RNA sequence: UUGGCACCUCGAUGUCGGCUCGUCGCAUCCUGGGGCUGUAGUCGGUCCCAAGGGUUGGGCUGUUCGCCCAUUAAAGCGGCACGCGAGCUGGGUUCAGAACGUCGUGAGACAGUUCGGUCCCUAUCCGUCGCGGGCGCAGGAAAUUUGAGAGGAGCUGUCCUUAGUACGAGAGGACCGGGAUGGACACACCGCUGGUGUACCAGUUGUUCCGCCAGGAGCAUCGCUGGGUAGCUAUGUGUGGCAGGGAUAAACGCUGAAAGCAUCUAAGCGUGAAGCCCCCCUCAAGAUGAGAUUUCCCAUUUCUUCGGAAAGUAAGAUCCCUGAAAGAUGAUCAGGUAGAUAGGUUUGGAGUGGAAGUGUAGCGAUACAUGGAGCGGACAAAUACUAAUCGAUCGAGGACUUAACC
């Protein structure tokens, strides 16, 4: 597994960060080592999902971010990531077994050279 | 792997019982001392048991004559004649190394 | 530590026959009719080659 | 004289009809077959080529599959020649079985080891360390380069380096066991090599 | 695996407590002595009217060990502690008991005396 | 070595000992071979041949040296800027402080003592160790290879037996050979035993957060503690040195004349070392002397003064992409839908050790059940779900002479 120039907790708040990010957006722009660590960490995420259970739920809790996504309206209720990914992501990839990311090769940012990438669900 | 499992599965013991750490054994293992051969009962508990297979060790220890002595056998020795559970341990952990580092009246098992 | 002999020109110039750039590895399109890097998305039609994205 | 190419699947251990447990290398060798026979005549010297295992027609070019046909056989991911044995035995085309050892027969083993990268002269060549404290600003470096009058350094001054990844030849080790259906010998002790390795398992030149 | 600095109970009834190893006897540079290894010691600690004398210099046999032994049948033996017996230029103890168990490989090194004398040999 | 001389260096050749790394000589310490012996035997002595390998841990001394303890087959002597400080140390020496003894009226001095006392440098070139790119090698390719030449390896103990024999008055006590089993070193590898294992499992403290409870998360060295997979590893495991052949050294001879004898020598044979050359391991055709075998592609097009040039191609290779058994980077190897190359997924496995939720018992901390449960990086197999799409670039058409045969 990839150390991502970070430190062990780095590391884990980062890769906590770009899954929401992940779950959230539906796609984002992040660098090529990034999006292929990711790729791991969310597809696990949506796996827990389809599993569907409490404990499923409470694993993913443990790792998803505290992030609201929307606020719906019924009194209006907020609707965080956790919500989303096991109501609205994991459901749509309920008759596909595994692959529900895709890296698209974008090209190097102007200040650094990184080679960007697009991952995205589906 | 798969074909070193498929070569070593004849090699398996299946009279081996079921322990865990924890639990008190009485192994009674073949001494060969050049053509003659001699029965040795060693009974204590089970410390630890390690690795898959044909691979497969477990380590009892005794205190002998005031002294700890630890011994390991691989699961599947043929120089193992019979390995009987003497008592059924309640432990909490997979390795009992704690046994080392405490004499007596802290190292009785819990029986179930 | 440091260059005893000032270092020639003829010398400096054979230490950087290898100092240079590779060309990109890039082929023209179908759809947008032209140039961008293989297994990238092309920026002109804006999608991946004719697959549309 | 006898000779076969295997990968080396892994160890394990086996016990003795004696009752002792030794350790084992696995190496699977199925689709040996013979491909060419070299002769003083033609070549210069006396070997037999073998090809080992299958391998995708794709992943193979013309040349290749233009040699292979004379042996009427798929192309092979490894050839190597065998010196030293009887061209007699031996047909272009036969299959050449782990069955031509037996248990107690002795093989020298060779294979290409394990790859370290680049490495310093404590692991590439088991140099000692200067000390780690007293002052010390002399861990893990390769000691005086040499004397100084020959105003350069000897050939043979052992530096860090790529370490592994070289032929090696491990000498007398004893078969084991040898299963036919399964096309698998039982080394003792390890043989050269990461899992997968080509291993060259010949009888023993002593 | 005893080297030179290394300290033994003693385990007879030879006066001698504890040793101290100056030497591992049987090669040039040989630095580690293990079961059945004769040792060159000097008596640090001594019972009070004994054989042997503190500051003493003496040959004493490795009885048990931590690192212990590896049986050719795959099985080991180790002890909790490091145990030697003072014995003469023959393989024969100063003391008339040897206390605690004692390993096999003494009978194999031709100290049949002090497998004789042992409680328990493991 | 102690010296002599003052020839290089005072616009610096900047240091004794130790550490690290060795390499060379042989005037040989051990191991091998031999002659003599005050060589009965054992244990020795001495000289000749012999430099292949080997040749130690401590205490005291700053100490080289030495003395001592304990080993060893042995603990060799020298050289290399008293080898090695742009490699290290900084104890000694060698500075400013201070004190003692001593000398000096004194300031001070002493190569008497004592305590304290800044160790700079990013490697250009050659050199050394690794690793690539280029071209060459009279066509272009893909494999398999010969080995000119090079490197590595090269050590040795004890026990039993022969045999209480040979020898000897006894005391004692073999050669030669046979067997077993070690030490040091080396190579490989992780099945075992252990180590590590910062994206594995569990326990646990404080505090903050997730609205609260329950369950979790952050931070506190990875918070701490107990375990631990893959990998990497030694203290772990396997294996090696060997044997053997050829020619020799010293040496012992045979045959043998010069010199009717004798004579190992002049002609001519033989025996004879751990050494030399093979044997064993590795590299190796840039071996420009560019080698060999097998297989593949073929003799295209255009213009050109013949010379040759240009262009699309063949076999084949690459760019690019998925990677690891490979790796600093290149490289290498596994793959690119002619698909298991990676990820995911499913099923396992190691590992941890009994999840959550619910229920039961208990005043409660907790316990038990559901249930070897739940979790499970890197390991195994299956699976085309995701990404290895699409492209492009490079790459032959084979000179002359002669000979034998076409
Ligand atoms: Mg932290
Ligand atoms: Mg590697
Ligand atoms: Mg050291
Ligand atoms: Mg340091
Ligand atoms: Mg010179
Ligand atoms: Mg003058
Ligand atoms: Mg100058
Ligand atoms: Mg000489
Ligand atoms: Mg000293
Ligand atoms: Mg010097
Ligand atoms: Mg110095
Ligand atoms: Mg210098
Ligand atoms: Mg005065
Ligand atoms: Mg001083
Ligand atoms: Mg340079
Ligand atoms: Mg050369
Ligand atoms: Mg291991
Ligand atoms: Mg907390
Ligand atoms: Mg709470
Ligand atoms: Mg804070
Ligand atoms: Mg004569
Ligand atoms: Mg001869
Ligand atoms: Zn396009």
């Amino acid at each position: 597994y990839r150390k991502l120039g970070r430190t062990s907790s780095q590391r884990k708040a980062l890769l906590r960060d770009l899954a929401t990010d992940l779950i959230v957006f539906e796609r984002i722009e992040t660098t090529e080592a990034r999006a292929k660590e990711i790729r791991k960490v969310v597809e696990k995420l949506i796996t827990s999902g389809k599993k569907g259970d409490l404990h499923a739920r409470r694993q993913a809790a443990a790792f998803i971010r505290h992030e609201v996504v929307e606020v719906v309206q019924v009194k209006n209720r907020p609707v965080y990531a956790l919500q989303k990914l096991f109501d609205d992501v994991a459901p749509r990839y309920a008759e596909r077994q595994g692959g529900y990311t895709r890296i698209l090769k974008k090209g190097p940012r102007r200040g650094d050279g990184a080679p960007m990438v697009i991952i995205e669900l589906v | 792997n798969k074909l070193i499992d498929e070569i070593t599965k004849s090699q398996l013991n299946p009279d081996v019982p079921n322990f865990r750490p924890g639990d008190t054994v009485r192994v009674h293992a073949k001494v060969v001392e050049g053509t003659r051969e001699r029965i040795q009962l060693f009974e204590g508990v089970v410390i630890k048991r390690r690795g898959a297979g044909i691979s497969e060790t477990f380590t009892v220890r005794k205190i002998s004559n005031s002294v700890g002595v630890e011994r390991t056998f691989p699961v599947h020795t043929p120089r193992i004649a019979k390995l009987e559970v003497i008592r059924r341990g309640k432990v909490r952990r997979a390795k009992l190394y704690y046994l080392r580092n405490l004499r007596g009246k802290a190292a009785r098992i819990k029986e179930i | 530590a440091v260059p005893f002999r000032r270092t020639s020109k003829a010398k400096k110039r054979k230490r950087r026959t290898h100092v240079k750039l590779q060309l990109p590895g890039m082929n023209e399109c179908s759809n947008c009719g032209e140039y961008r890097l293989s297994h990238h998305v092309c920026p002109e039609c804006g999608q991946y080659d004719g697959k549309d994205v | 004289t006898k000779g076969i190419l295997g990968r080396k699947v892994g160890m394990t251990q086996v016990f003795t009809e004696n009752g002792e447990l030794i350790p084992v290398t696995v190496i699977e060798a199925a689709q040996n077959v013979v491909l060419q026979k070299k002769t003083v005549e033609t070549d210069g010297y006396e070997a037999v080529q073998i090809g080992f295992e299958d391998k995708r027609a794709i992943l193979s070019n013309k040349p290749e599959q233009g040699h292979v046909a004379k042996a009427n056989t798929t192309p092979k991911r490894f050839i190597r020649e065998f010196r030293d044995v009887n061209l007699d035995e031996y047909e272009i085309g036969a299959e050449v079985k782990v069955d031509v050892f037996a248990e107690g027969d002795i093989i020298d083993a060779t294979g290409v080891s394990k790859g370290k990268g680049f490495q310093g002269v404590i692991k590439r060549h088991g140099q000692s360390r200067g000390p780690m404290a007293h002052g010390s600003r002399y861990h893990r470096r390769p000691g005086s380069m040499g004397p100084v009058a020959p105003n350069r350094v000897f050939k043979n001054k052992l530096l860090p380096g790529r370490m592994g990844g070289e032929q090696i030849t491990i000498q007398n080790l004893e078969i084991v066991k040898v299963d036919v259906e399964k096309n698998v010998l039982l080394v003792k002790g390890n043989v050269p090599g990461a899992k997968k390795a080509l291993v060259q398992i010949k009888t023993a030149t002593k | 695996m005893i080297q030179q600095e290394s300290r033994m109970k003693v385990a007879d009834n030879s006066g001698a407590r504890e040793v101290l190893t100056i030497k591992v006897l049987g090669g040039s540079g040989r630095k580690t002595a293990n079961i059945g290894d004769v040792v060159v010691c000097t008596v640090k600690q001594a019972t009070p009217g004994g054989v042997v004398k503190k500051g003493e210099v003496v040959k004493a046999v490795i009885v048990r060990t931590k690192s212990g032994a590896r049986r050719q049948d795959g099985s080991y033996i180790k002890f909790d502690e490091n145990a030697c017996v003072i014995i003469r230029d023959d393989k024969s103890p100063r003391g008339t008991r040897i206390f605690g168990p004692v390993a096999r490989e003494l009978r194999e090194n031709n100290f049949m005396k002090i497998v004789s004398l042992a409680p328990e040999v493991l």
